[PDB]
Formats: C-alpha cells, structure tokens, sequence
C-alpha cells in the first residue's frame, strides 16, 4: 500500500530540519506533524496490537519525533545549548524478558570523552490489548566524565526521558509505530538495526 | 546634560590617562600600538575614569590635598585598563562584531591579538594594584575581577529562566557594571584620605550610579530602534538574558512566560514578546527602578562640600536619566 | 628520577589541590565542568605546585610550623590557576592545536571557552591573591603576571633576531618560566616564616630551577625526535624563537646566521640550520648552561635542615638534568 | 617581436608566488630569475635611453620583481609577518621637473585606516647616457596612524626604499624596465596606470 506509505513518507518529509521536535517548533508545524500522525495513527495496519508484540514492537527503535521537548531553563541546566549535542534515541523493546531500554546518546562536538549516553532500564506489562503499562528499574550515564556533566541535573534529564507510566501504541508499522504515553505525549519511532544503538 | 559638559571638568586628568594608556598598552609593539590607538580614542573622556577623577578631586579637595595623589591616577588608569580589557575580552567571548556601533578589538584585528591586548591590560592593572600597596584597595579590584567572573557565571546559568527575580537580576547588573563603578569610587575616596562614612557613600555613589546606568541601558535595548543600536531592539531578550523590563513584564503577563519559555520557538515571537514588555508597563517600572537608583546615588552625595566635581557627579546621575527621556 | 617519585612526598596535598582546582574552575557549568576536570589532569602531580609544596613543608619545618597554613595552600592553588590560565591562553594566542602531546582546550573547547576558561582562573587567582593579604606576596605575583606580558612583548620583539643574546635569552626563558617558579618558592618561604635569607636563597633556588628547566626544554626541542615531540624538531627555530642552544652555534657559525637572516628562506633550510646546531656544539655548551643553572639551585637549598623535602627539591633539580642524559 | 617578448612573459610566470622577491626567495628561483633579467637586459630594444626619458622612462611604474628584501629583524620590527600587507611599490618618473618618487603602498587587516603609505620624492639628473643620478627630497608616511605605526623605525623603512644613489637603466621597454642601482639591486618595473597609485 502506498496511501499511508507516502503519507509516512510526507511525514518524514515534514521533520526534516525540526530535530525531532526537540528544542521546539513553531506551532503551525506542530500542528501539521500532528495532522499527519493522526492519519497514520487512523489508517493502522497493526490493532489488537500487544499480542503481535514480538513481530512488530519487538527490536530497536530510533526515535524521529516526539513531543518532548527540551527548551529554556532546563535547556540551558543541561548545557544542552552551546555545549553538549542530543544525540538519538533508542527504545528497544525486547518482548521476552519484557523489558524496555531508553538510550538517550550524546555527544560534545569535539570531545571523544563525553561521547556517552543515557541509559534507562524499564519493564512493561500488558494491562490493555493496546496498552502497555511501564516501569522503570536502571537508569544510568556512562562514561563518567557524562555523568560529571549532569549529574547535579541527573533527575531532572531522567525524568524528561523517563518511559514510566503506560504507553498507548497507537500505530504499528513493520519499520515505524506510534506510541501516546500517559502524559499525551507523542512518540514516533522507526527501526534501527541494534548495532545503531 | 551633554557628555563634553560633564567631563570638561577633568578633561585635563582624562587626556593625561588616555596618553598614559596608549603609551603603555601597544608598547611599541606595530600590532598593538595601532590597537592601542584604536582602543583608547583619543582624548580619554570616557565615564568610568571620570568618576575615578571626580570622586577623586571631590573628595581630595573636602580632605585638604592640593593635587591629587600618583594613587588616584594609577587607579584611574587600573579602573580604566580592567574595562577595556573585559570589554574586549567580552567580544572574543560571545562572538560580536560591533560593541555600541564602532567595531571591536577581536574583529578589526582578530582573536589573537584581542586576547593579547586584553590579557596585556590586565597584567598591566594587576602590577599597578598590586603597587598602590592598598591592601583595601587591592581587595576591592580583585573583587570587581572576580565579579566578572561571577557575572559570566550567573549570566550563563540564568539564561532563559523566566523565574529569575530584580534581586537576581540587580546581582548581575552589579557584576556586570556596578561593581567595577562602586569599587574604583571607593577607592578614589580611600586615596583622598576621607572617612569610613564618605568612603561608604562613594561606595554607595558608584554602586548606583553604576546600577543606574545598566538599568537605562537595559531600558534602552528595548526602546532604541534597530538602527541606533547595532543589534535588533530586544536582543537581549532574544538571547535568553532577561532584563529588568522582561522581569518586570512577566509579573503580570503569561504569555510572555510561554513565549520566552519555548525560547522563542513560535515565529515572530521575539517580536511578540516585545510589544508584551511595551504594553506591559515593564519599561515604565524599570525606568522609575532607574531613577530610584539615580537617586540614591544622588543622595549618596550629600556628604561631600558643595563643588563643581560633585555638581558634574549629580549631572552624571542626571544625564543617565535622561538617556531615557 | 622518576616523576611519581618525586611528587609522592605532596601526594597528599597536591590532590587536595586538584581537587578544590576543578571545584572551583567548573563552577557548575557544564561546558566548564567538563574544562576543569580535562584541565587538571586526576591527581595534581605537577611540578609547580609540587614546589610550592616542598618548599612550603622544608621551610615550615624549620619554622617550627606543625602544619601547612591556609596561605601555603591557596599560594599553591594561587600558582597552579596562573600557569594553567597562561597556557590556556597562550595557546588560544599563537594558534597552538597541541601541548606536549595533549591537545590545548582551545582546540578541544574553542576559542570562546578556552578565552573564559583562562579569564576564570586569572580572576580566582586575582581574588585569592589579594585575600593572602600579603603584600609583598601579592607584589611577587603581580611581577609574575606583568612579566607574562613583557615576555610576549619581548617574544614578539626578538623574532628572528640573531644579535640575541644569552642574558637577553636568558630573560626570556625568565619571563616565560623562571618568573613564576621563583616567585611560588620566595612565598612559599614568606608564608612558612624563615628569614629573609632564607626567602631569597628560596627565590634563587625558584629561579635557578626554573631557567634550567627551561634551557632543558630548549635543548629538547632540539634532542627530541620530530614524533616524541608533537612537533617537529627545532620548531623553536623555525618561527624566530632563537634558543639558547641556537644562540651558542651563532657566535661562532656565520652560515647558521645567513640562515636565520633569510628566515629560512632556502628549502631545507631549517634542517641545515638543525645541523649547524649540532655540530657547533651549541648543544653541550646549553647542557653545560643548563647544569650550571641546576647547580645554582642545589647550592640555594644548603641552607635548608636535612629533610625529605629539600631532599626532594635536590632531585628536582637532578630530573630535570638528567631528562637531557 | 617574440624572443624577447616571450621570455617576457616567462619572467612574470617565474615571478608569481614570489611576492615580487621582497620577502626572501629560494636561491635556485633567484639565480633562474636573474638568468631572465639578464636575457632581458642584454636584448635593451632601447640603447641610449636617457635621452628617451619623455618617451619611455615616463610614466608610473609597478614594481614586479626587486632584489630589495625584508627578512629577519626588520621585517620584525615593521610589523611585516602578521600585521601590515607591504602593498606596491610605485616609481613614477616625471622628467618635466627631473623627479623621482617612490610610493610604498601599505596595508592591514580588516583596518581602513592602517591603508597608508610611504611617499618619497627624489630627483634625478643625467649622469652617464644610460644611468641617472638619484637625490632624495622628501618622505612620508600617511596616515598619521600609519606613521604612528612606522615612526620609530621610519629611517630604517625609508633607507629599505631610498631611490638616493644613481640608477643604471637598462632593458626600458615600453611596458617595462629593469634598473640596477649602485647597491647592485635589480629594479625590474612594469606601466601601472597613475590612478593605481
Ligand atoms: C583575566 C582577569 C584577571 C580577569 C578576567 C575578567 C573575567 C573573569 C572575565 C572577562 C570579563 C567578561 C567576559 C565580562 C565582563 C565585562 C562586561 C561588561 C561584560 C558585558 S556582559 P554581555 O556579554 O552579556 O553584554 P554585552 O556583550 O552586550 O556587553
Ligand atoms: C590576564 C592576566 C591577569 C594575565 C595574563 C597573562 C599575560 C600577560 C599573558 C598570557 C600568558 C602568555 C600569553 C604567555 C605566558 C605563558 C607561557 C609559559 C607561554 C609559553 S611562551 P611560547 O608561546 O613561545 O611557547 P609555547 O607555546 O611552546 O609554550
Ligand atoms: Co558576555
Ligand atoms: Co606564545
């Protein structure tokens, strides 16, 4: 099919140049992206989907859009304007040990040294046949010298990438699904190979 | 009123500086004696080593000193040499090609030699504090100095922070341009061999003199077109650095927080937030934070006899607050 | 003989050191978080704060001091935040992508935040300074930071210069060196309380180690092979820096001088002028340079009680001349 | 005439990259050089040629290639490594009133007001048929800040640049001359329009 295949397509169009939405949008694109994943999020291939979760949710998953955005005042704690370079955004989830890792990858521009990574352990559960309810376990910064960077910000950094709650897999495509956490918040993920991670 | 009228009055003390400065910084040396030339333009009238030389002579003369001492003069000259030397340390910093219209150190002949005149200056001030064997006095400098870097400090931590309080942001107009003022008229006072009490009131002079100016100069990157500032009106806004008109718009204006909040995200939204400061009334309350200011500092004049020298400090104050109409 | 074997004796203190040094520098700015903890490499085994340690402990002991005082400790601090802003900012003036291997934070960071990252640490220092409230402490250090300014002027002015001389040189490598070494040894001495004699056999003994060392370091810009260095051998030359190695081979080679005259003009000309070098035995009279400068500091310490710390201070002297066989 | 024309023209393809010889030289270039020049010189299509002053040595005169190096301490002391372009250097000869100036045009980053030069006006007399005897009259540096920048070492700038002395012409063609001057230095000068000065 190709009618929600080239609107997937305009949808990677229209994010090209947005960061991921990331440190904020101008809200006529806001609303167009959101325009366009709720025709993606009508037309799902995939419903009924927590029991499909292995040939569909399970693997990697990069994150090209979400809602979270990281802007102002925590922007500027973070040293995430000048200095140090959000990287992707990875949500495996494995549906075997029923886990779901968030990392959160970062860089400095120049420094080998700070190329490291948010890394956050959670377990789901099955509560809807189209919810999943989340948990979260391990969180961790690697190297240390990341860690020195934020780590007097470390909660807050959490919990701006804290997957707890429950995720509502609105859209589930074979390489791009779309979730809706508890607090409306958009995620729209495609695959990557977990060597990407 | 006018600038010339103010500092006639030591105009004298000022081109002998203003020589001293450009013999000593581009010391014979093509690159910086040309950045010399260009730094120090020629006449030496400019505010901060003014109120170095009125304080100075106000207070000299209420103490019975005939001249004013080599104290007074080399501190007019460190007061002088640690402005420009931040000033241009200032533009490296923060990449800028224009400080008030005339180009900068760092543009006209580079980040190299920039950094080596700034650096040169500061040694220069360094060895000329550490010689007024003041040990007052030294650790009223080395505390403007190390302001600055409180300054830099706080300005990086607070950008964007849309709860920043008047109190917060008066802390980093004094260590931006308060402190510097506050310190060298204290310091012309303690040369001048006056008292404790006048010392504290030409402390306090500086001090709001000088938060009376950055609060005008606040004021006037809003008011002050595109033109007759080198910037856009509000870029300190659109930079993250919220003035006392931003702080005193967000105090009754949500939108405003949405919109500096998002950083500016929406389109347009710069200038949106600007006409939120204007409807606000936050000029008007820091055009009267101004004034209060100014009239402090005025007050903190009261101690010294009736001259010319504390005339010309009373029309410092008074030409600050007419800047802004 | 070894570096580590040396510096175990202030292990102690020079990890406090390091400690509060990427503290302070980093103030809870990320950019300047990640700066301290690159700039001050885990541990605080370097040598100029390991001297103002010793020194600080040999005279203490003879002082009947039972411990190092707040002053000894900030002096130490006071010393390291000014050679590191030195380099910081010398490598951001005169472009500089390496130092000694490690990469400058000017390259890793830029120019923005190495230029403030060097500011930072001249204002702690500044501020530290002046609340020793010593004044011939403060004046010993402002001669430090004014002769960082006269040694770049000086560098610029002799560029190329072949009528150089070795007391010329030899004030340069001062300027460069010497200057901060002897100035923390003098205060280490002043703030253990010993005499004025032994403040001066402290200076020489700061000085002496300081201009060896840095005819060493002259000598291997020589020595070194073009991959041991970052650089290439003889890159000292190369750009109009004439050493002291180089001024002993001019004073009796004429090819070398119509070398250095044409600034390298002919193609394979600097290995020419390397080779000039090394035959003229300019090399072993700056060994002998070097020695002579050692044992000057040797002969300052005899005034100091047997101890593990001027044992220590005796080795520094001896590593240093030995890194050159 | 394409012997001497094109070897000419080899002399200003030797010449590119050199900076008219006036900061050093390989020495393999200069003999090669200076092979040209004294091709040139010995095919003088004008013999006799102060007594064609009128018709062939006046004009404005670009310098292309000089002996005149600065290297070394004086280029130091100039400001003339890292700060100040040395630009042309012009001779217009004027054998009206029998003078002679040399302007040295100069330069500096990014500075409007550092673009100044070094003026220097002598007069010359008819010696011998094919050489002139040069008096110096007048010198300056403008503008005052270029001055400011040159003043304490202007006898060592002027004497670098001094046309004092005589001035042996030989090879003066139409659209370029070669001098040689009593410090043996070779003037090789090509037309430049008088507004170029
Ligand atoms: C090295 C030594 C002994 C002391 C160094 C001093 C030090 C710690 C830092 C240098 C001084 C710096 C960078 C800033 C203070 C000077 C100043 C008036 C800045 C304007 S703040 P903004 O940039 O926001 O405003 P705009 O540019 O418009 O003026
Ligand atoms: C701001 C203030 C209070 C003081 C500033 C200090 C000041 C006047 C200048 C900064 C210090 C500078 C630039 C140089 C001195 C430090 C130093 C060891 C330079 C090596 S000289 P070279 O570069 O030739 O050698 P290589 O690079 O190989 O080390
Ligand atoms: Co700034
Ligand atoms: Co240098």
């Amino acid at each position: 099919e190709a009618a929600l295949g080239d609107a997937k397509d305009a949808l990677y169009a229209a994010l090209e140049g947005m960061n991921r939405g990331i440190f904020g949008m101008t809200s006529e694109k806001r609303s167009e992206i959101h325009a366009l994943v709720e025709l993606l999020e009508s037309k799902n291939p995939t419903p009924e989907p927590t029991d499909k979760l292995q040939d569909k949710v399970d693997g990697c998953w990069r994150l090209v859009y979400s809602t979270i955005s990281i802007l102002g005042k925590k922007r500027t704690k973070l040293g995430l304007r000048d200095f140090i370079s959000l990287g992707d955004f990875f949500q495996m989830i494995d549906v075997k040990e029923e886990k779901a890792v968030n990392v959160i990858k970062f860089s400095a521009r120049a420094l080998k040294i700070l190329s490291g990574q948010l890394t956050i352990e959670a377990s789901y559960k099955i509560t809807t046949k189209t919810k999943v309810d989340i948990t979260l376990d391990s969180s961790t910064i690697t190297p240390d010298q990341l860690m020195n960077i934020f780590q007097k910000n470390y909660d807050m950094l959490l919990a701006i990438f804290n997957p707890e709650g429950w995720l509502e897999i609105t859209y589930v495509d074979e390489s791009l699904r779309i979730g809706r956490d508890d607090k409306a918040n958009i995620f729209v993920l495609e695959r990557a190979d977990p060597s990407e991670v | 009123m006018s600038v010339s009228s103010l500092l006639e009055v030591v105009a004298d003390d000022l081109l002998k500086l203003n020589n001293n400065l450009k013999s000593l910084v581009g010391a014979e040396n093509p690159v910086l004696v040309s950045a010399a030339e260009q730094i120090f333009g020629a006449g030496g009238k400019r505010l901060r080593p003014a109120l170095v030389f009125l304080v100075s002579r106000a207070t000299a003369e209420l103490a019975g000193l005939l001249e004013l001492t080599t104290e007074h003069q080399r501190l007019a000259e460190i007061i002088e040499m640690i402005h420009t030397a931040s000033l241009i340390h200032d533009d490296v910093i923060d990449d800028s090609g224009m400080r008030r219209g005339k180009e900068t150190i760092h543009q006209l002949y580079g980040t190299r030699v920039a950094v080596l005149a700034g650096d040169f200056m500061f040694a220069q001030s360094s060895w000329f504090l550490a010689n007024l064997e003041n040990i007052e006095v030294i650790k009223l400098i080395s505390q403007v100095i190390k302001d600055f870097a409180s300054g830099e400090i706080k300005q990086a931590s607070t950008l964007f922070d849309c709860d920043i309080t008047l109190d917060d942001y008066l802390l980093k107009s004094y260590y931006k341009t308060a402190s510097l003022i506050a310190a060298s008229t204290r310091s012309a006072a303690i040369f001048s061999g006056v008292s404790t009490a006048i010392c504290e009131q030409m402390y306090e002079y500086g001090r709001n003199l000088g938060l009376s100016f950055q609060v005008v100069d606040d004021i006037l990157d809003f008011t002050q077109s595109a033109e007759q500032l080198g910037k856009p009106a509000g870029s300190d806004l659109a930079k993250g650095n919220l003035t006392a008109p931003v702080i005193f718009a967000l105090q009754d204006e949500p939108q405003l927080r949405e919109i500096i909040d998002s950083e500016f995200s929406e389109t347009n939204s710069l200038a949106t937030a600007i006409e939120l400061v204007h409807r606000s009334g936050g000029i008007k309350r820091a055009h009267e934070l101004a004034r209060e200011k100014g009239e402090i500092a005025i007050q903190s004049l009261q101690c010294l006899p009736r001259s010319e020298f504390r005339s010309t400090l009373e029309n410092m104050v008074k030409y600050n607050l007419e800047r802004i109409d």
